């Protein structure tokens, strides 16, 4: 696959998952956080939230197998 | 001595099994375990049945020929008076 995956497939991949509502920004010591919340909206306000055409692919539901390798 | 732990070396062969519990028993018969059987009769067929069949005829033939043999020949009392 590596020897086979494209600008298109890396930028499709970027759209489809990288959207607002599943990220967190976080942060830990010397950090008031209204300080941090202004400037999270200066910097990270713009990020898209609306999924598109439910673009996300579908996948197969999770099992386990008692199985031996 | 023979153990499980050392009995011969061996490298890069790699193996994948299911559970019991996870398939079937006796999963498809009549669409591939029939003409196997079927298969395996050809394969030995011509190296045992004829000899048998031989066997056969040799019977047949000793048993008819011993109970010919008990019989009475008419030529015995005809012949001569």
């Amino acid at each position: 696959n590596v020897r086979k995956l494209s600008r298109a497939d890396l930028t499709e991949y970027l759209s489809t998952h990288y959207k607002a509502p599943r990220m967190v920004l976080a942060a830990a010591g010397g950090v008031e956080h209204q300080q941090l919340l202004d400037l999270a909206q200066k910097h990270l306000g713009d990020i898209p939230w609306t999924y598109a055409e439910d673009t996300m692919p579908a996948l197969t539901p999770c099992r386990f197998t008692g199985s031996e390798i | 001595g023979r153990e499980f732990g050392n009995l011969t070396r061996i490298r890069h062969v790699i193996s994948y099994s299911l559970s019991p519990l996870e398939q079937r028993a006796l999963p498809h018969v009549l669409s591939k375990g029939v003409p196997n059987m079927l298969r395996r009769v050809r394969e030995s067929f011509f190296r045992v049945v004829p000899q048998f069949v031989v066997f056969y005829l040799l019977y047949t033939w000793g048993t008819e020929e011993f109970e010919k043999s008990k019989r009475k020949n008419p030529a015995a009392y005809e012949n001569d008076k």
